[PDB]
């Protein structure tokens, strides 16, 4: 019943996900060895939304592991939870991407397409009533944002019905860590634009000023980047899973975001962030967290949500709360800020209690929030293509592989099409 | 699963690959009889015996036989498959011909039949690393036809040459503007990347730095194999962000010729200095920027920048390595293309560097190896071809490479594709 | 030699946010300084009273 | 229902905070790290006076501590009930204010008063109906002077009809520990008349006095002292937070002991002050009890109240008792004293009756005193200023930061003009 | 989180540096060798470190000093000891060639040669630090190089940092015992430098110290290695609150707000009173009344003037260890009552009392017992003019014949600036004089 | 605390004698069990006592310029799942140590940098069964170590189990017993 495949593109993208899992199995007390420990009888009830019974005790995730270079599935294999996944579910190559889209995208990663299709089709068949697929991949990279977007393609096609959520984490350029990552970056948009239903939009720079700033973390590592993108992961479909006084699953979501159908990318977050010394002497309600939730400081995007307003927005609260409290909360965000929200549409934040908080947590609050400010985003990687294609500065290394100049044009004509589009509403 | 093929041509190549393969038998834990007492890293360079002994990948060949003799009656004889350190019977002379169409040719049937047969029995190759010196003849005449002929049977493959660049003052031929004009033109084909370095520069280097004044070529050669082990340690050793030989090739080469980067490692100080200096990653990567640590006798300053990478290794994290590049770009005085918002890319690996027993550099936590794809050798290329026209307005050395088979108008030829390669830094340095 | 075998990591691996998370840890306890420590006598004498009543 | 904020300045306030803080969780039954420990419903009654809530009966204190030094803040955490206050109300700067007023009041403290101010405003928004303020701080120092009557201002600057009262550690002569600390008293006291409700001045002669003769203290250090005054904050305050059969608020003591704006100066005292040796020599009841209020040598300011009539008086007694005994004692000791009170208020005494006395006394009696005995106090200081003015010793410290002998001449001015209306109804 | 900087010129300030850094190591537990054998005392309160030894990257200790002298004999010396591994190899400046007991050598000539090294060295230690309080500036009063370098440095300071506090602690010639005959000329060309531009220059004599030792710790016969550990003595307890937990506690700033009273009246007089022998420590109390007591008497100042002669304008007293602050009242109290020792009238109160929670530390083989309380006593008094008043009087008759003369005027030196120094010297004692003036 | 892995098949006996090269070999990428133990019982450590930064890492301790020996308790509670219930680190350190009189020493010492165990059975026989298992397998009486910063609960213990008084205040910030023959002097006081 509403089972989900879960694939991971790309070394970010594979890390984020193996959090991911970790996030997941202490949630539902999955042993790392893949058995049940846990002790609370709503752990198991929907455990079939993530997971596949193995009979003895053992649940193997339904997760699709993907990457052209084999360094990441070894790593995988020898970490905490390498048994945890089927062992032929890692698809790997022989070399990686080498950071080109094309190579990924058109010989290198179109090999490997095959048999990543295959495993997702007997991973699929094996639902019972399949609800969408979650897809975690960078779109700076080469491997992963060419085969994600490639996979999504050949995704769509088979399944054109399905919801298809992508969590990809967006080069910044605070974080500029790669040269021809606004080449990739592009190359991606189109076909997430083109394909996808809803995509989250995650930062490393953002991550990294919430780390410094909120919970003050002197050394922010890669573990707790991909902690805070598993939580919010983990608050997105937590309807799914565990019973609540307002249950909102993921098309339910995408109904309520999407105004227009290639307005679909998200900017989410998360409500108890709390620093080490403040954790004691804060105390959690409904309006801290709403108020954190919709605090700019807590996006997970580059972008600042002041500069734009929002489109649609959906805090999924989890644990023990009035709904009064909830909507008073949700009534009281609106009218302070009436400037950040678009007229056309009455009432524009959705909400959704769920009974069951994480393990260890009173209670929380994922947000998910559409706005317009995205695309000072697209703006800058747009910018930064046109910086780099003036000159042709790498254009070789990707014609090389079987394009043409033309298809780097085309893809930046979307670009612009889609800042045109959110900047048609913001006002 | 991921191993390169290391060639050595001419006696600078050769003794190059000496400490670069001492350093790799540190690194991995491989005694220098070639066995290992006690974990799959060795695979990039090294192969398995079956019997516990591991042997290098590597072909070695000299037309002199003195050095390749000197390593098989010396302390590492045990480390090379016995039959694949190639060896002549006489030298090219500091000749271009003599080791292209006479003397070279004769050898370079065995050379090519010992690397396929390495690579056939290779699963996973990733490039090929050449080591060699442009002045010298063999390493110039050799190495450019045993490259011409690699591209031939695998141009799908990348090709790394090390290159020993003539410094602009220091030398030790005579005839060393001729040969490295010659290997000029080759290298523009079949070389995907050519880290060259020059004499003079690791001098001031082992001079300012190090606390030495008299650095041998057993020292300046530590530094090269330092460097080449630092670019390489991204397909041995696990860590957040490893750069493969693809990846930098795709982030530092902006256009087909523009291939010729240099190389730089920071963390170079003497062991007494060491312990009172806080070599923090900010310090590094400052340091790294500095015109007199360059090992190309150049200054980066006058040049504009197009791509850099940055190959950290030790106790590093990836927000300091940020903060730290976004010290750096606010600096004015390191210039960058506009066409080139981001030329920055980073590798960050997990295993600090290892210190080779009596050598010149001390232990350290951390350590990065910027190698920046600048403008700034074309200054080095004009003084060659400044050196180059002087001794070839009155034809000083021809008869030689002329009465050993080989045309005047060759010398013609490469002088003015070296003029065309230095016009085409002069046009793609132009902004936007 | 041991160590010059490769050495692997951890601090990476930290995931120093799931502590964060748990807020059901509320032990709220420290180790008692020194007495005789300089810390320790302030502690005693300009933060410390003895009963009258 | 009546709040109260506590702000610390100085290390001298910083301390004598941290011991009231300490005896106030004693009293409340609050454990040293924020949890509730106590067994009477009293206590957790009427809590909200000192006490925010922070979830899972956790309270934490409406404190702000303040002090340029951020040695103290170590201090602070490091020492006894360092955890029960929340660090977003720790502000400190750089470097203390060096025993200079002028750093301290012009542009050290103007700098750090900013976030002091954001800070206290926070706080005071959190409380239903603030009582007022009241502040520790020592008139001595420079950081703890300056800064503290900085913020008096601002304070009354931005709430003008609530009640500020400082407890204030003024110099004396005989234990004169810093050079220029007439010239910060001087400098605090104009400050201190025009815009605090009313201030219980302290001397550390007096209260090694106490300790030396009512008490048989040896070797008494800074705690001690601490101690007895956080006993008389504690006592002139427990009618806001537990019942009594006549309450009396700060306001009501402001009222019944301040007849003229400027001549609220008090005069603090402990009446249960008993010797560990003579312990079961002596009662505590009530005649005794006021007679010990009423005594001379009981006194925190250092000034004989011989010398001066009394203008108003108020014991605010703890405990259960009788009506009828203290109305008669006061009425004793009006009578047997005609002399030393003034002839033209009728009645000069304050009564009130609380119903918990302290933890571990069967009952208790704050004693505060309106004395006109307070001249010889201020007399001292002015003397000290007169002498160090007249060759402008150590002024060029205060000139180097802003400053003209004018405001000097004012300041001694003022504290002349003081002196002079006590004088006034002295006789 | 507060940290000083410590500059050491010439011999005798490289030495009395040797033995500051000796009992600083001891005073933090650093070893010789730069390294901290505790590694839980990297955490709490035992943070004190930070303030004279900084902390590089691979676990040792670098101390915040800058050794900076003409001639390399003593650097050498330094380098060669026992502290090889401990100072910064770069921060043990050398020249080639002394200062020949010559200000202008040390000034100009051979000063210049190394001034831009020396402010670059002490540009990039103050950039490393975030909390620099101030400048401690060690250097003899009377030399060559302590002086012309000295002056040059502590100018270019002067202008480079204004506002830091800068505390001298020189060597000022005692009234008759001279190793130098042309110190005169050299102290009071430095006097009219360090005048502007220092903040509190603890001025010491030698044979004071002499006398100290001879009569308290029965030493008859010491050396200079006594005399530079007990002013080492002296600054670690002057530093000691900045760096340790202790009710009353004395910043720099506050303590030169307190015991300045007038922008020249800054040459304070520095005594450490409880200085007595292992075998006399046992039958003596050392309360703090007695401590109080000896650090008045004038048998125990180190500058060899007769405190009676002069008011005492402001004390400061930093006790250590068990101290009780009532205890420090009554002593302050005895003080008072006593009609020998004399305070000005415009001064009622000038006692700034200071108290720390660290007992002194005794370095092994020491002359110095083993004690639970120490105090050192700086007093602003007028009795030191008679110190200038004895320089002036020596100046004036080497200066009749203008003798040694030639030796400055050959380095770009005029007779000028030996009139100006002269005139800025009498210029100070009249101050001096004046003040001390009741009203 | 508690983690979640087969420490039975990992370690021999309950008490576990890890060196420089034993941690080594235990790497994270393919043992991480005990390299998540020691961080763990590190940061644990660091917190119950109070110090600014942890002192136990095994980071920090594979690239320690001197080998140094930790011991972990463990025990397997339900098949993948174990605790930890101890932590010791002892190492060997050329100490300038000193003595009553003035003396002066130079001889190496054995020096207990870390101690901590675990606040549920902090006395529950663990802390001595840990150090006796240490003294046999380094075979060094108490005589010849010396004590980083001891904690009250340090010199207690050994008040209780060994009878060791005064302690001597190392100018190290070490604590050495009384017995200081271990070596010559290389400076007497006179
Ligand atoms: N009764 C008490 N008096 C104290 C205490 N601490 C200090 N004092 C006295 O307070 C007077 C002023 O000293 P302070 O330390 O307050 C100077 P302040 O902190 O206000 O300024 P800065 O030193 O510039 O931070 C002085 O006479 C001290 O002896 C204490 O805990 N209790
Ligand atoms: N950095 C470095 N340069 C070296 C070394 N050995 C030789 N060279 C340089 O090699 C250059 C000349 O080339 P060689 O290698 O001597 O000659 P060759 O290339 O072997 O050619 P033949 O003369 O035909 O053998 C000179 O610039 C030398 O300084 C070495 O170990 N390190």
């Amino acid at each position: 019943m509403r089972e989900i495949v879960h694939i991971q593109a790309g070394q970010c993208g594979n890390q984020i996900g193996s959090k991911f899992w970790e996030v997941i199995s202490d949630e539902h007390g999955i042993d790392p060895s893949g058995q049940y420990v846990g002790d609370s009888d709503l752990q198991l009830e929907r455990i079939n939304v993530y997971y596949n019974e193995a009979g003895s005790n053992k649940y193997v995730p339904r997760a699709v592991l993907v990457d052209l270079e084999p360094g990441t599935m070894d790593s995988v294999r020898s970490g905490p939870f390498g048994q945890l996944f089927r062992p032929d579910n890692y698809v790997f190559g022989q070399s990686g991407a080498g950071n080109n889209w094309a190579k990924g995208h058109y010989t290198e990663g179109a090999e490997l397409v095959d048999n990543v299709l295959d495993v997702v089709r007997k991973e699929a068949e094996s639902t019972d009533c399949l609800q969408g697929f979650q897809l975690t991949h960078s779109l700076g990279g080469g491997t992963g944002s060419g085969m994600g977007t490639l996979l999504i393609s050949k995704i769509r096609e088979e399944y054109p019905d399905r919801i298809m959520n992508t969590f990809s984490v967006v080069p910044s350029p605070k974080v500029s860590d790669t040269v021809v990552e606004p080449y990739n970056a592009t190359l991606s948009v189109h076909q997430l634009v083109e394909n996808t239903d809803s995509t989250f939009c995650i930062d490393n720079e953002a991550l990294y000023d919430i780390c410094f700033r909120t919970l003050k973390l002197t050394t922010p590592t890669y573990g707790d980047l991909n902690h805070l993108v598993s939580a919010t992961m983990s608050g997105v479909t937590t309807c799914l899973r565990f019973p609540g006084q307002l249950n909102a699953d993921l098309r339910k979501l995408a109904v309520n975001m999407v105004p227009f159908p290639r307005l679909h990318f998200f900017m989410p977050g998360f409500a108890p962030l709390t620093s080490r010394s403040n954790q004691q002497y804060r105390a959690i309600t409904v309006p801290e967290l709403t108020q954190q939730c919709f605090d700019a400081k807590n996006m997970m995007a580059a972008c600042d949500p002041r500069h734009g307003r929002y489109l649609t927005a959906a805090a999924i609260f989890r644990g023990r709360m009035s709904m009064k409290e909830v909507d008073e909360q949700m009534l009281n965000i609106q009218n302070k800020n009436s400037s950040y929200f678009v007229d056309w549409i009455p009432n524009n934040v959705k909400t959704a209690v769920c009974d069951i908080p994480p393990r260890g947590l009173k209670m929380s609050a994922t947000f998910i929030g559409n706005s317009t400010a995205i695309q000072e985003l697209f703006k800058r990687i747009s910018e930064q293509f046109t910086a780099m294609f003036r000159r042709k500065a790498f254009l070789h290394w990707y014609t090389g592989e079987g394009m043409d100049e033309m298809e780097f044009t085309e893809a930046e004509s979307n670009m612009n099409d889609l800042v045109s589009e959110y900047q048609q509403y913001q006002e | 699963m991921r191993e390169v093929i290391s060639i050595h041509i001419g006696q600078a190549g050769v003794q190059i690959g000496n400490a670069c393969w001492e350093l790799y038998c540190l690194e991995h834990g491989i005694q220098p009889d070639g066995q290992m007492p006690s974990d799959d890293s060795f695979s990039t360079f090294f192969s398995e015996t079956g019997s516990g002994r591991h042997v290098p990948r590597a072909v070695m060949v000299d037309l002199e036989p003195t050095v390749i003799d000197e390593i098989r009656t010396g302390t590492y004889r045990s480390l090379f498959h016995p039959e694949q350190l190639i060896t002549g019977k006489e030298d090219a002379a500091n000749n271009y011909a003599r080791g292209h169409y006479t003397i070279g040719k004769e050898i370079i049937d065995l050379t090519l039949d010992r690397i396929r047969r390495l690579a056939d029995n290779c699963t996973g190759l990733q490039g090929f690393l050449v080591f060699h010196s442009f002045g010298g003849g063999t390493g110039s005449g050799f190495t450019s036809l045993l490259m011409e002929r690699l591209s031939v049977d695998y141009g799908k493959k990348a090709k790394l040459e090390f290159s020993i660049y003539p410094a602009p003052q220091v030398s030790t031929a005579v005839v060393e503007p001729y040969n490295s004009i010659l290997t000029t033109h080759t290298t523009l084909e079949h070389s995907d990347c050519s880290f060259m370095v020059d004499n003079e520069a690791i001098y001031d280097i082992c001079r300012r730095n190090l606390d030495i004044e008299r650095p041998s070529y057993t020292n300046l050669n530590r530094l090269i194999g330092q460097i080449v082990s630092s670019i390489t340690a991204s397909l041995r050793f696990d860590g957040a962000l490893n750069v493969d030989l693809t990846e930098f090739q795709t982030n530092l080469v902006p256009y087909p010729r523009i291939h010729f980067p240099l190389a730089t490692f920071s963390p170079v100080i003497s062991a007494e200095k060491a312990y009172h200096e806080q070599l923090s990653v900010a310090e590094i990567t400052n340091m790294c920027f500095e015109p007199h640590n360059q090992m190309v006798k150049c200054d980066p300053r006058h040049g504009k920048y197009m791509a850099v990478c940055l190959l950290f290794r030790g106790d590093v994290v990836p927000k300091d390595v940020n903060a730290a590049i976004a010290t750096i770009k606010t600096k004015r005085s390191i210039q960058f293309v506009d066409w080139c918002p981001t030329g920055f890319k980073v590798g960050i690996n997990y295993q600090p560097p290892t210190v080779v027993p009596g050598g010149d550099l001390a232990k350290v936590p951390r350590a990065v190896c910027m190698l920046s794809n600048t403008t700034a050798i074309a200054e080095a290329w004009a003084r060659l071809d400044h050196k180059f026209d002087l001794m070839y307005a009155k034809r000083a050395f021809v008869h030689w490479y002329v009465g050993e088979g080989m045309e005047e108008g060759e010398f013609s030829e490469a002088r003015e594709d070296l003029a065309a390669l230095e016009k085409d830094y002069e046009e793609v340095g132009v902004d936007s | 030699s041991r160590n010059t075998s490769p050495i692997g990591r951890n601090r990476p691996r930290h995931d120093s946010v799931a502590d964060l998370m748990r807020q059901d840890m509320l032990a709220g306890v420290r180790a008692e300084v020194d007495p005789n420590s300089p810390t320790g006598l302030k502690n005693a004498r300009d933060f410390g009273h003895r009963r009258i009543w």
